[PDB]
This record gives structure tokens, C-alpha cells and sequence, in this order.
């Protein structure tokens, strides 16, 4: 089919772009919630032998706070993606100044291509992203609260607080689906804010480990 | 602190679990000092008013100054906190209790 | 004070006075002249007797319609500033204003016409004229007004900033200053979004607003007082009021601007503390963008480059390029970025240059800089590595080439370079190239060794060294030399001395502070605030010794 | 989730080890309460909000889904006494 | 404009043979640790 293809290209890219205006990178009002039909009008319509095809409405963004701080976002054609994709995507963001990348992959990627990425990101760090977890925004669902990420500062001024070290905090590990969303790394802390029956509001906080 | 406890509480189920009995307790005032729910009292709103706010800062579980700790702490008794003031409005007190 | 109903054809009190003089018999005069003049409301005479029956006079009940409309007036051009299409609501403020501003001086209608004036996208510039001719007027108009009106008075807007201007220098001139030394909590500290949070920058963004010629006045402001004073912190104005604008998102002022970019990334740069490949890269790419006729932009430019926090995250970046170029036994010349740091420090550094020249060409760099200064502190570096490996390894050469000093004293680049390396290490307890490079900060650029920055840093990350403090070796030759050269005759060497002295007397030995208490009674020829400063330090010190 | 017309908000599934792996932990925490309270008060019975609360922190403290058999809490870094006095002694003075 | 020239400047001669020393003390070292 040509129009569920639309439809689904569309959804994943709204989720894309909330998922930039989150992590707080400069994501415009207008494309954050641009319907079906703008999308449908600026791109193709026609994605099976048309031109909305991928790796054309791949995206760079810019940090608000920092002009240099970017990230692209690519739509691999081939259903797994190997080692050869991920590393002209390296080449790509070689001319390019950036350090970011957000691949959107239609099937997992090979064990190889996985294992080059993680040896990768030290210097160059990008994620995987199925498309199937990006139908949807889980941000929205009922049971998962409110997630703020913690700058270091006031990491340091809660551990001074309450007097404890990092390792007595609750844990969250880098795996969990709200914590690939973030994008947030180990050692790095987050605050959760939840509506509780008891108290009315509870602020609790998780370490990624 | 209406809109919040409506944000707090879906679906509209009132029936919550908190300490201190704010009716009964009133009810017990009534009794003790006679009131006699019938003639005008002597209570200035303000003093309702005034009297809402300093017991709010009194009632601590987080103790501290920081604004981390004043943000727990108001986090913490935020819905006894819109129970408080839900029942000793300066209108209830005047003419209904 | 009918300075307008003239024009309506409105009888006056003039008007008023004649007939009462012409008159016969006063009732017929009276009625007839202000019943003409009344309200002409057909059930209006029913009303009148029923309002005074009781004695309340008539007055009460036209000023209370009066406020009434007053209040329905205000709505209705809060409806139209909001409502309507632009072409046809604009059409209807002009024509109004035009048949409105008859009445303008009044403050009983003065809000019709102020806030029409308020809401037009460009009210007539006669009527403008008129209005700047008025006190009261000027007074009274809105924000956007003012951001309208001022283009000509140019002495008015600079004596009106000329206090903020003051104010702004003594607060920046203070915090460098201040009695509390620390490295993580120093003047660059802040992020300039908290910088911008003060009272002086949003009075300025308030002020300033979206009006061009306000922001070019500003500009040429920075600039003289830039060029008169040499003084730095004009250039953290200039950027911070660029970037207070940027929050604002003012369409007719960034657009218009090209450095309004520069200065939103070189203030993300200070909020950041480095500078990347990527940063240097874009920076690069935008300084290449010298079109034909636009090179004045760069003096313009290096005035926002010339910021003492622009300044101080070039060269810690340098510094971390610099230490990641030892990790990786490469060459400053293998990566471009490094040089892309210097070029840019050396714009900003020669902001007062190329602007008292008015030459709108980028200055050269001598090469002999990156082929001898950079490589030696690398070999600082190694060398220090290498005594760390010896020592795991089952002494540590401090030899200094005076080449360094050479540098220091006239290169600009090297100055700025080594200056901040030497803040680097003294922050990094590398107690070993601190005596070694000590001999070499004696003289540099302008002082720049004993200037506010550098002294200040460098006390900050001496509060981190405080332990070395207690021997007597790192206080005597430290001291030694880099104070005592220019104790006597400069202020802020002395006074930044008497700082150190006082944060850091309770690990000093006591012989080395009693010596330091001799070298550092300040006599009559110093300010009031080093007696201040002294009399902090004997208060501690007789403190310290009542422990005893 | 991902049909049309489903509502991706209020959609829950019963199951906590597929929220787990879909929304996160703390989602499969408030999923847990949830899911506790429904099967005590099924009765109409009340048990206070505190021990439900205590009981699902404690499970999720982790990061990741910590069962109350051996397999879970004697895993957790306790010490070999009280993981002896659980279960499987023996085996736990051994390895310790 | 900014020129560079091909050849190796004297301080960076010197700072690359200290390089060079450090290097092979470090892989020495290296080797240590593997003992």
C-alpha cells in the first residue's frame, strides 16, 4: 500500500519532532504539529515509487540554548540496516561539524552494525530507533509521569541536600524506553514528578546505572 | 487549587484519606464554646485569612530553608494544604460554621 | 484649557464669558447655551430632576458616564489593536487619530489618543513631532511609542543611559573584585542568560525595545566609550543586550543584524566553557563571509569578540585543545581549530585596534607564534608526563626556554595563551610548570599578567592550591615572582595580594605570615579599599591568633 | 497501539513485564499498584495506599523488575546473613 | 591570511621527539603492567 505508508511516515516524523522539542533542541511550532495533509502536500503523497521517498525528509536541529549543538535524524531505506549504511552515515557527519545522529530503522539492524555503533560513541554518538516504538509517543501514555533531566549542578545541590552519595539513589538503567527517548547517558540523574493520592504531588529521582 | 485537584483527580471520587478530621473538629468547637449557629459572630474574614496562612507554615514535614526543601515541603502537604483551605474559606466560617 | 475643541466648532468657555457678558436675563443665556451644550439624549430630561432630588449633584452623574465610556473606550481600542483586518483597523486608527488628536493634551481623553497612537504600526510622524514637543506627552506615551519616536534625540536616550552605564560598569568591575575566590565560582561563573537576568540588562532590553535607531545609538555608545576607555566590559554590554533582543526573537532588529547570530553563539560559548571543532568550524564559516563593502562589520564584529568572558572561553578552549594536542602527539597546525582559536582571539583582541584605525582589514599573524610558543608548553606537558611516568617507572626537568618570556612580553597571542595554560595548571595542583613558568609572567601584554582577568583567575584557582600554601617554598617563590615586581606601584596586583592573603591565612606558615603581613601594609599613597582589604585581613589574623 | 482510532493514552495491558519493556519503569510501577489494588479491594476491602506504595517501590528500586522470590532479592547486594536466612543458605555461604 | 610553513620548526622537532620518548616509556610501562 501507497496511503498507510503516508500515514505511517507522517506519524513517525510528528513523533520525531516531539521527541526533538523534548530533548530540547529548536523544533518550530508550525512542523511540530503539522497534520496529514501539509505533510502529504510538501512531500509527496506517494511514497511506493514517488518521490516522498526516505532519506529525504531526514532532518538536522539545532540546540535552542546552543546554536553548535545538532543532531540528524535518518530514514534508512534498506529493512536492515548493516555496516555499510551506518558508515556512510559516519562519512556524511564526517564533512559535517556534529556529533549526533538518530537513526529510524525499519527492522534491527545487524549485530555488527550494532557493535560498531557502540564502539563508535565515544567520539560520534548515535542511537537506533525502531519504527515501530516511534508510532506512538509514550510521553503522552497515562502511566508514565512527568521525566525531567537533571543538570549537574542541581544533582550536586541534591546530593548536598539530603547528604547521600549517588549509588543510595533509585536506579533507572540507559535501557528503559523513557531513558533511550531522552537520550540520557550513565551517571546522569533524573527527576520524576508524579501526582500521588496521599501527598497530591511527589518528586522522586532516578540515576541512570 | 481546584483546577489542580481536578488534574490530581479524575473521574471526580472525593472520598480521600488525610489527618486531622477538619469537620468534626469543627463540629467539637461549635459544642465546647456554645455558638449558637443563629445570631451574627464576632470573626473578621482577615482573621480567617490570617489564621489559614500561619498554620499552613507550621504544619512542616520537610524541614528546611533551601528551595529545594521548601518545594518538597510544599509538595508534600499540597492537598491537605487545599483541604485546609477548601473548609476554612472566610465565607464558610461565615455562615455556615 | 480648551486647546482643541476649537477645531470641532465647540463652544468654549470663551464662548461661555461672552455670553454671560452679552446677556439680558440669565436664565435664557444659561439654559439655552449649555442645554445646547448637553447631553442631547432624548430621555435624557426625564433623568435630571430624580439625580439631585436627594441633593446629589448632576456632576457626580456625568463623571460617572464619563468613566464609564472612559472604561468602554479603552476596550474598544484594545478590540481593534486585536481584532479587525490590518489593512482596514490600520485605515480606521489614522483616520481617528486624525480626527482625535485635537484632544490629545487632555489627560480626560488623553487615553483615546494614546492608546490609538499606541496601536498604529506607524503613526504619523508630524503627530510624533508634535508630541516630542509636548513634555507631558513624551511622558505619557507607551513603550512602543517611545520605541517609535526615538530616532533624533540622541542626547536624551545617551543621558538617560549614561547612569545605567555607570552602574553597569561599577556592578562588572565588582564582581571581578569580589571577596570570595573560587575557580567553579568566579566573574565567568554566570551563563549570560543569568548575566542578561539583572535588573540593569532588562531595563536596557525594555528601553532598547525593537527600534533600530535605538540599537545603532547604543552601538556607536559601546563603541566610543570602547574606544575612549579601553575598557572591556562594553563589549559584555553590547553582547548581552544582543542576546537579550535574541530572547525577545525581535524580527526589525535581529534580521537587520548579522551579528545578532555571532553574539547568540559566542554567548552559548561562554555558557558552555570550550570550544569544539564544530564551534571553531562555524565560527570560521561565518568570519569568511566578509561580502564587498561589509568589512566595517568586522571591527563591529571584533568589538563583540573583544568580551572578557568571549575572551576567557577562547582561551580555556585553547588551553583544552592544547592538552588534548599533548594527549594525542599532535601538532597545533594538524588541527585547524586551534588556529581558528587564536585568529579569533586575536579579532577580539584587536577590537580597539581596528577600531581606533577605522582599518576594516583582518589583521596577519606572525607564525613564528604557532611554530615555537605552542610546542614549548606542549614539552611542558610531556615533560611532566614523563616525570609522572619515572616516577611509576621501578627527577623532573623544569628547564624554561626564556624564548616563553620573549613571547609573553610581546606577542598578544602568547600572552593570552600562557596566561590561561598557567590558570590551567595552577587549577590542576601542577606545582611542578607552575615554578617553572613562574619566572616568565614578570611581564606581559599590557599587563594582562596583572590584569583583572588573569588576577583574578589566577587567586581563584591559588583558593583550589591553598595546601601548597603552608610550605614555605611555593609562597616565597610564587610571591616572589610574580608580586613583588609590581607590588609598589600597581593597585590591583597589591589588592589582589591582600585577597589571596586573606582567603588563604590559614594553612600560610606563620613565618611566611608575618612576612607577608610586613610586605602588605599598605600606606598612605593606596586606596580606601585596600585599607578595607587590611583591615579584613588583621581582623582575621587577630581571629586566627585569638585560637591560640 | 500504533491502529488507528486506539487510543495510545489510555491503552493498558494487565501484563507488567510487556509495560516494563514498552513504557518504562516507572509506568510499570504505577501499572503495579494498579494492578495490586484492584486485586485486594476486588473484596471491598481496604488496605492503605502506604503499604501498596512501600511494596511497589521497593520491587522497582532497581531499574529493573525485582521479583520477591530468591531469584530476585537474594541477586541484590544485601549480604550473605539475611540472604541465608531467605533461602538456599548454604549455596549463599559458599559463594560468599 | 594565515601561512604555515611545510617543513618542521625547531620547537616542533624538539616536541615531537619528546613525543617519541614519552611513547615508548609509556609502552614500557604498558609492558610493565602486563608482567
Amino acid at each position: 500500500d501507497d496511503e498507510e505508508e503516508t500515514y505511517r511516515l507522517w506519524k513517525i516524523r510528528k513523533t520525531i519532532m516531539q521527541l526533538c522539542h523534548d530533548r530540547g533542541y529548536l523544533v518550530t511550532q508550525d512542523e511540530l504539529d503539522q497534520t496529514l495533509e501539509e505533510f502529504k502536500a510538501q512531500f509527496g503523497d506517494k511514497p511506493s515509487e514517488g518521490r516522498p521517498r526516505r532519506t529525504d525528509l531526514t532532518v538536522l536541529v539545532a540546540h535552542n540554548d546552543d546554536p553548535t549543538d545538532q543532531m540528524f535524524v535518518f530514514f534508512p531505506e534498506e529493512p536492515k540496516v548493516g555496516i555499510k549504511t551506518i558508515k556512510v552515515y559516519c562519512q556524511r557527519m564526517q564533512e559535517e561539524n556534529i556529533t549526533r545522529a538518530l537513526i529510524v530503522v525499519q527492522q534491527g539492524m545487524t549485530p555488527s552494525a550494532k557493535q560498531s555503533l557502540v564502539d563508535m560513541a565515544p567520539k560520534y554518538i548515535l542511537e537506533q530507533f525502531l519504527q515501530q516504538e516511534l508510532l506512538i509517543n509514550i510521553t503522552e501514555h497515562e502511566l508514565v509521569p512527568e521525566h525531567v533531566v537533571m543538570t549537574k549542578e542541581e544533582v550536586t545541590e541534591l546530593l548536598a541536600r539530603y547528604k547521600l552519595r549517588e549509588n543510595q539513589l533509585p536506579r533507572i538503567q540507559a535501557g528503559d524506553p523513557v531513558a533511550r527517548y531522552f537520550g540520557i547517558k550513565r551517571g546522569q540523574v533524573v527527576k520524576i514528578i508524579r501526582p500521588s493520592e496521599t501527598a497530591g504531588r511527589y518528586i522522586t529521582y532516578r540515576l541512570v546505572q | 487549587d481546584r483546577e489542580v485537584l481536578r488534574v490530581i483527580f479524575p473521574t471526580g471520587d472525593s472520598k480521600v484519606v488525610l489527618p486531622c478530621n477538619l469537620l468534626r473538629m469543627i463540629w467539637n468547637a461549635q459544642k465546647i464554646f456554645h455558638i449558637n449557629p443563629r445570631l451574627p459572630s464576632d470573626l473578621h474574614p482577615i482573621k480567617v485569612v490570617e489564621g489559614v496562612k500561619e498554620l499552613s507554615k507550621k504544619l512542616v514535614i520537610v524541614n528546611g530553608d533551601d528551595p529545594l526543601s521548601r518545594q518538597a515541603q510544599e509538595n508534600a502537604t499540597l492537598l491537605f494544604n487545599i483541604h485546609l483551605r477548601s473548609t476554612l474559606c472566610s465565607r464558610r466560617m461565615a455562615e455556615e460554621f | 484649557m480648551f486647546a482643541g475643541l476649537q477645531d470641532l466648532g465647540v463652544a468654549n468657555g470663551e464662548d461661555l464669558k461672552e455670553t454671560l457678558t452679552n446677556c439680558t436675563e440669565p436664565l435664557k443665556a444659561i439654559e439655552q447655551f449649555q442645554t445646547e451644550n448637553g447631553v442631547l439624549l432624548p430621555s435624557l430630561q426625564s433623568a435630571l430632576p430624580f439625580l439631585d432630588l436627594h441633593g446629589t449633584p448632576r456632576l457626580e452623574f456625568h463623571q460617572s458616564v464619563f468613566d464609564e465610556l472612559r472604561d468602554k473606550l479603552l476596550e474598544r481600542v484594545s478590540a481593534i489593536a486585536s481584532e479587525g483586518k490590518a489593512e482596514e483597523r490600520y485605515k480606521k486608527l489614522e483616520d481617528l487619530l486624525e480626527k482625535s488628536f485635537s484632544l490629545v493634551k487632555m489627560p480626560s481623553l488623553q487615553p483615546v489618543v494614546m492608546c490609538v497612537m499606541k496601536h498604529l504600526p506607524k503613526v504619523p510622524e508630524k503627530k510624533l513631532k508634535l508630541v516630542m514637543a509636548d513634555k507631558e506627552l513624551y511622558r505619557a506615551c507607551a513603550v512602543e511609542v517611545k520605541r517609535q519616536i526615538w530616532q533624533d534625540n540622541q542626547a536624551l536616550f545617551g543621558d538617560e543611559v549614561s547612569p545605567l552605564l555607570k552602574q553597569y560598569i561599577l556592578e562588572k568591575e565588582s564582581a571581578l573584585f569580589s571577596t570570595e575566590l573560587s575557580v567553579l565560582h568566579n566573574f565567568f561563573s554566570p551563563s549570560p542568560k543569568t548575566r542578561r537576568q539583572g535588573e540593569v540588562v532588562q531595563r536596557l532590553t525594555r528601553m532598547v525595545g525593537k527600534n533600530v535607531k535605538l540599537y545603532d545609538m547604543v552601538l556607536q555608545f559601546l563603541r566610543t566609550l570602547f574606544l575612549r576607555t579601553r575598557n572591556v566590559h562594553y563589549c559584555t554590554l553590547r553582547a548581552e543586550l544582543l542576546m537579550s533582543l535574541h530572547d525577545l526573537d525581535v524580527g526589525e532588529i535581529c534580521t537587520v543584524d548579522p551579528c545578532h547570530k555571532f553574539t547568540w553563539c559566542l554567548d552559548a560559548c561562554i555558557r558552555e566553557r570550550f570550544v569544539d571543532s564544530k564551534r571553531a568550524r562555524e565560527l570560521q564559516g561565518f568570519l569568511d563571509g566578509v561580502k564587498k563593502g561589509q568589512e566595517q562589520v568586522l571591527g563591529d564584529l571584533s568589538m563583540i569578540l573583544c568580551d572578557p568572558f568571549a575572551i576567557n572561553t577562547l582561551a580555556l578552549s585553547t588551553v583544552r585543545h592544547l592538552q588534548e594536542l599533548v594527549g594525542q602527539e599532535t601538532l597545533p597546525r594538524d588541527s585547524p581549530d586551534l588556529l581558528l582559536l587564536l585568529r579569533l582571539l586575536a579579532l577580539g583582541q584587536g577590537a580597539w585596534d581596528m577600531i581606533d584605525s577605522q582599518v576594516f582589514k583582518e589583521p596577519k599573524m606572525e607564525v613564528e607564534l604557532i611554530t615555537r610558543f605552542l610546542p614549548m608548553l606542549m614539552s611542558f606537558l610531556v615533560d611532566d608526563y614523563t616525570f609522572n611516568v619515572d616516577q611509576k617507572l621501578p627527577s623532573y626537568p623544569n628547564t624554561l626556554p626564556e624564548s616563553f618570556t620573549k613571547f609573553l612580553q610581546e606577542q598578544r597571542m602568547a600572552c593570552e595563551v600562557g596566561l590561561y595554560y598557567v590558570l590551567h595548571i595552577t587549577k590542576q595542583r601542577n606545582k611542578n610548570a607552575l615554578l617553572r613558568l613562574l619566572p616568565g609572567l614578570v611581564e606581559t601584554f599590557g599587563d594582562l599578567a596583572f590584569g583583572d582577568i588573569f588576577l583574578h583567575l589566577l587567586t581563584g584557582n591559588l583558593a583550589l592550591l591553598a595546601d601548597e600554601f603552608a610550605l614555605e617554598d611555593f609562597c616565597s617563590s610564587l610571591f616572589d615572582g610574580f608580586f613583588l615586581t609590581a607590588s609598589p606601584r600597581k593597585e590591583n596586583v597589591h589588592r589582589h595580594a591582600l585577597r589571596l592573603l586573606i582567603h588563604l591565612h590559614p594553612r600560610v606558615a606563620p613565618s611566611k605570615l608575618e612576612a607577608l603581613q610586613k610586605a602588605l601594609e599598605p600606606t598612605g599613597q593606596s586606596g580606601e579599599a585596600v585599607k578595607e582589604l587590611y583591615s579584613q585581613l588583621g581582623e582575621k589574623l587577630e581571629q586566627l591568633d585569638h585560637r591560640k | 497501539l500504533s491502529e488507528k482510532d486506539v487510543d495510545p493514552v489510555r491503552t493498558t495491558s494487565n501484563d507488567i513485564v510487556e509495560i516494563f519493556t514498552v513504557l518504562g519503569i516507572e509506568a510499570v510501577r504505577k501499572a503495579l499498584e494498579r494492578e495490586l489494588y484492584h486485586v485486594i479491594s476486588f473484596d471491598g476491602s481496604y488496605v492503605n495506599y502506604r503499604h501498596l506504595a512501600l511494596l511497589c517501590d521497593t520491587m522497582t528500586c532497581r531499574g529493573h523488575l525485582m521479583a520477591i522470590t530468591r531469584h530476585g532479592v537474594n541477586r541484590q547486594d544485601t549480604g550473605p546473613l539475611m540472604k541465608c536466612s531467605f533461602e538456599e543458605t548454604v549455596d549463599v555461604l559458599m559463594e560468599a | 591570511m594565515l601561512v604555515i610553513p611545510p617543513g618542521l620548526s625547531e620547537e616542533e622537532e624538539a616536541l615531537q621527539k619528546k613525543f617519541n620518548k614519552l611513547k615508548k616509556k609509556k609502552k614500557a610501562l604498558l609492558a610493565l603492567k602486563k608482567q
